[PDB]
RNA sequence: GGCCAGGUAGCUCAGUCGGUAGAGCGUCCGCCUGAAAAGCGGAAGGUCGGCGGUUCGAUCCCGCCCCUGGCCACCA
């Protein structure tokens, strides 16, 4: 429950609209800082159809 | 030779900003925030410098070059104000005398740490350095020194004021659905809707009106079907060729990445990179005739102005003249009509090519210009023209000449007049539903318009128009994502939805995990098995040339050209892991691995495509999954070395075939079926231990210990064993047993019997519960013997057997009658003789 | 060879590539017969139970 | 797909620009030990990434290719 997330809008042909989920990752190479953790969105409507 | 993202300075962009909202002005980290949270990906916030001290502007007076060392070496006296002259040792070579360069002289310090102090260098002191774009952290230096157009500024002058020094560059990633922010027009308008500022767009009519069209320009032609929407040419005559662009228009192309050369194209780039449209100038007096639009004829060729040779193809839209070609459309110019030293016509062209034919040219060709990375992800046709006279106008600026009346501005056959998408009709309340946030009223209405759509609201509906440059724009949920994105994510809920009752894990889904944790206990070590088969594998296994695992799905690109060969077997990359393993110094290993292979079949092929407007038929779907491979899903496992470590209890057991048969058990304990094994020649086991595994008269696989040769020629340990069994043949199970306990007593007799060598003993055991009936409550072998009192090619096995009864005590003779009907069916099915 | 005088060498290297492919090319075949061997003797051992 | 550096023993790496190629650790044997390890002594193991060519003979020279690591670039 203490972990650090943020999302954002982003882009993906098959949801809209589309995000993106980073994670705080301590131990990055070079130093802390956000990284990609997955994409999201609505299911886009062509999708449904 | 070619960027990447979009680039551009904090001071530009508030420029643009700030014409329609005085004053406006944020700090890089704040502008960094409110752009990711709008959805543009910032991938740098370059502040540039900084720099300390004496870093000012020179020019350089007298120059002497130094022979004797590696390369050219200069000892230049640079002016560096106030009548005063530093004598400095420089690499570089792209100055004269005259020059105005940007010196650091003693005392300075620049980005980041180098302190400059008066060094010697090839015999001469040198009372600093001319420094580059690079080694002042301002752009990329394109491997030379920074030389400033004249009249930039005085000898003297302070470096970091002349060369904007407290600027910030920021780089960003623009999602391909934003063509429209490739540009400081659009990006200023992101800012003007995430601030709710009053936004005068650059692309327009604004402060001066437009050129007047008096007459056409150059001719054209556009052949039909080559997607091409607008296509405007006006000329700029008599500029001067040894004019230079200032240094304000230099400085701004070089912090978005984009190295000037001359005014005529230096402008076209600037043009490009405020506005978002794509200029291209000809040199117009080296166009021979009409100028046409065409698509590539097959086998043809162009040179670009780079001096490279390209293979075109079909779909590759060209512009042509009467005897050369001018340029790839939208992608690179040509050689032949390309802006050179001695121009002074000027051609400028402003057009709009279809994106899907530069997005295929530009990246078939490899050649992501930065015109083509902007065409792929579309370019507003309505400013094409405005863009037109913005830079006419500014190339006449600089360079001198007339900007002639003339215009031709083809807008497609018929003429199009509204670049405007179709309108949208939407619930006014949608953005609402779709965010669970009740947003104020009025909140998705005036969003809309904030990003140039035509708005019309009748009842709860609204008809929206998007703006030309917003061709993303096409549904309801198009439309939502504008409002969501500039109201910010954060202001949506976090709630977990109500899900219907499930119903779990499947049994094959539950069966998975019982076989790994149960294989895992029993010592095995999962590995994740590529599905790239080892180059020859089957040859090294020596499997007959029809053996079905040769028959294999093949990638046309593969990581490594001798494995493009999808698996068949899991075994071939098991065994490679276990090589890997016993490498690097783990001599006794145990791994197992369950996931798919792939088994290709007659009807594995393509299937053309659906349209996906509409749901696949039952028909269609059920094609799609024939046309696929056969994918089911395998478990398999491998051993060497010992199975069993050596310790205070003596010195620790080597695999054994044996290992791999109680491999095959533990796997069917945790499927909870009945397996039998049968003797098998299946390589790559050892024809005499190996056992093919059936469930029912099903055949499920094979395990046992691996052939010496095949050992051999893979370098694997001696004594390897494997098992591979194919998890979708072994059927669910669930069994439902009713024990009842007896309370009486048992008894134990035990049998010996002699049967020819190749019996299997398990084949004895069913004879004798055959025979023995209900009584015998176990059966266990303890004792195989082949000593001298037993015949040539003969065994003796002992059996230990329990009998007891539901419902009674027994005596000796009732178990002896089940114990001697048991012999008499082992003699019957098996040929045994009781032990004498 | 390598301390032969040069214009030697080549009529020595003559003879010092037949001979040792010579004797190459007789380990091949009996390392090929004795493979061969070794397979046909596990296809007629006797398996175990 | 661009650039840079590489590919040599079971592992990590030196080195040779035409006839001998190695080290450290890994493997094996002897002394030693009840059995070991160390120590001393002594072995085995490489088609020097592949295929052509040149040559009496190529790890090394010529051509073509494949792969490994890094740095760019691209993108669901
Ligand atoms: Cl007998
Ligand atoms: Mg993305
Ligand atoms: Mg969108
Ligand atoms: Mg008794
Ligand atoms: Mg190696
Ligand atoms: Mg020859």
């Amino acid at each position: 429950p203490s972990a650090r997330t943020r999302i954002r809008p982003h882009f993906f042909p098959f949801t809209e609209p589309s995000a993106e989920v980073d994670v705080w990752f301590a131990n990055k190479i070079g130093g802390a800082a956000w990284v990609e953790w997955g994409g999201c969105g609505m299911v886009h409507p062509n999708v449904l159809r | 030779f070619q960027s990447n993202a979009m680039r551009l300075p904090y001071s530009w962009l508030r420029e643009v900003v700030a014409v329609g909202a005085s004053g406006w002005d944020v700090t890089p980290g704040e502008l960094e925030q409110t752009l990711l949270r709008i959805g543009h990906e910032v991938e740098e916030v370059i502040p540039l410098g900084p720099v300390d001290g004496p870093v000012t502007v020179g020019r350089v007076a007298d120059i002497e070059e130094l022979t004797g060392y590696k390369k050219p070496i200069r000892a230049c006296a640079v002016d560096i104000g106030d009548r005063q002259y530093r004598e400095i040792i420089c690499g570089a070579t792209n100055f004269a005398v005259g020059d105005l360069v940007v010196v650091a002289l003693p005392g300075a310090t620049l980005p980041g740490g180098f302190t400059i102090s008066a060094r010697k260098a090839y015999g001469r002191n040198s009372d600093g350095m001319i420094c580059s774009a690079a080694e002042l952290n301002l752009g990329a230096d394109h491997s030379g020194i920074l030389v400033l157009p004249p009249g930039a500024a005085e000898p003297g002058a302070d470096g970091a004021g002349v060369l904007g020094l407290d600027d910030v560059v920021f780089h960003l990633a623009i999602t391909p659905d934003r063509g429209y922010c490739m540009s400081v027009r659009g990006l200023a308008r992101e800012l003007a809707c995430a601030y709710d500022l009053d936004f005068v767009d650059p692309a327009s009519n604004s402060r001066v009106p437009p050129l007047p069209i008096e007459g056409p320009a150059w001719p054209l032609t556009v052949q039909p079907e080559t997607g091409v929407r607008r296509f405007a040419l006006r000329p700029v005559i008599g500029i001067d060729p040894a004019a230079v662009s200032p240094w304000w228009l230099q400085r701004r192309l070089l912090l978005c990445g984009i190295r000037a050369t001359c005014p005529a194209v230096d402008v076209t780039n600037y043009v490009m990179l405020e506005l978002g449209h794509p200029m291209h100038a000809h040199d117009r007096n080296r166009i021979s005739g009409t100028l046409g639009v065409r698509f590539a004829r097959s086998g043809e060729t162009a040179v670009t102005l780079d001096g490279i040779e390209r293979k075109l193809d079909t779909a590759d839209v060209l512009i042509v003249d009467d005897a050369a070609t001018a340029a790839i459309g939208g992608v690179m110019g040509a050689a032949s009509t390309e802006v050179r030293a001695d121009s002074t016509d000027v051609l400028l062209e402003a057009a709009i090519w279809d994106p899907a034919a530069v997005s295929r040219t530009q990246r078939r060709l490899h050649l992501p210009s930065e015109a083509a990375r902007r065409y792929e992800r579309t370019v507003d046709p309505a400013i094409s023209v405005a863009a037109l006279d913005r830079c006419a106008r500014l190339l006449a600026d600089i360079a001198g000449g007339e900007v002639s009346p003339t215009l031709t501005d083809w807008r497609g056959d018929p003429p199009c007049d509204d670049w405007s998408p179709p309108p949208i009709r939407m619930g006014v309340d949608v953005p609402d539903r779709i965010a669970g946030v009740a947003y104020p009223q009025g909140t998705t209405a005036r969003r809309l318009a904030q990003i140039g759509a035509v708005v019309t609201h009748d009842g709860d509906t609204l008809t929206v128009t998007p703006p030309s440059w917003r061709p993303d724009l096409r549904q309801p949920a198009d439309l939502v994502e504008e409002v969501l994105r500039l109201e910010g994510l954060e202001v949506i809920p976090s709630v977990l939805p109500p899900a219907p009752a499930g119903r779990g894990l499947t049994a094959g889904q539950q069966r998975r995990r019982t076989i790994g944790r149960s294989l895992a206990l029993s010592g095995y070590v999962e590995i994740l098995p590529t599905p790239f088969l080892p180059a020859g594998v089957f040859d090294l296994w020596g499997l007959e040339a029809d053996d079905s695992r040769r028959m294999t799905t093949r990638v046309l690109n593969p990581l490594e050209a001798d494995r493009p060969q999808l698996a068949t077997t899991l075994l071939p990359a098991l065994l490679e892991a276990l090589v890997r393993n016993v490498s690097r110094g783990l001599v006794d290993v145990a791994l197992f691995a369950i996931a798919q292979v792939v088994q290709p079949t007659e009807q594995t092929r393509g299937v053309g495509l659906i349209p996906v407007d509409r749901r696949p038929t039952d028909d269609e779907i059920a094609m799609l999954d024939a046309s696929l491979p056969r994918q089911p899903q395998h478990v398999a496992a491998v051993l060497a070395g010992l199975r069993e470590p050596r310790g205070p209890w003596g010195p620790g057991r080597p695999v054994e075939a044996a290992d791999a048969f109680e491999a095959v058990r533990i796997i069917a304990r945790a499927s909870r079926v009945d397996v039998t094994l049968r003797p098998a020649q299946y390589l790559p086991w050892h024809p005499g231990r190996c056992a093919q595994v059936f469930v029912g008269e099903s055949s499920v696989g094979h395990a046992g210990q691996l052939h010496p040769a095949v050992i051999e020629r893979s370098g694997l340990p001696k004594g390897t064993c494997a098992v591979e069994l194919n998890l979708d043949a072994i059927p669910c199970s669930a069994p439902l047993p009713a024990p009842r306990v007896s309370p009486y007593p048992a008894v134990f007799q035990d049998v010996s019997l002699v049967v020819a060598a190749d019996i299997p003993a398990q084949a004895v055991a069913d004879a004798v519960r055959a025979g023995a009936g209900d009584l015998l409550e176990d059966i266990a072998l303890f004792d195989v013997f082949t000593g001298p009192q037993i015949g040539e090619h003969r065994k003796s096995l002992t059996f230990a057997l329990r009998f007891r009864a539901p419902d009674r005590t027994l005596t000796e003779d009732d178990a002896s009658a089940a114990r001697d009907a048991a012999v008499q069916s082992a003699a019957e099915r098996v040929g045994a003789v009781l032990r004498g | 060879l390598a301390v032969l005088p040069k214009e030697q060498r080549a009529e020595a290297g003559k003879r010092v590539n037949a001979a040792r492919n010579a004797a190459q090319r007789s380990y091949d075949e009996r390392l090929a017969t004795l493979r061969a061997e070794r397979d046909a003797a596990v296809l007629v051992a006797e398996g175990i139970d």
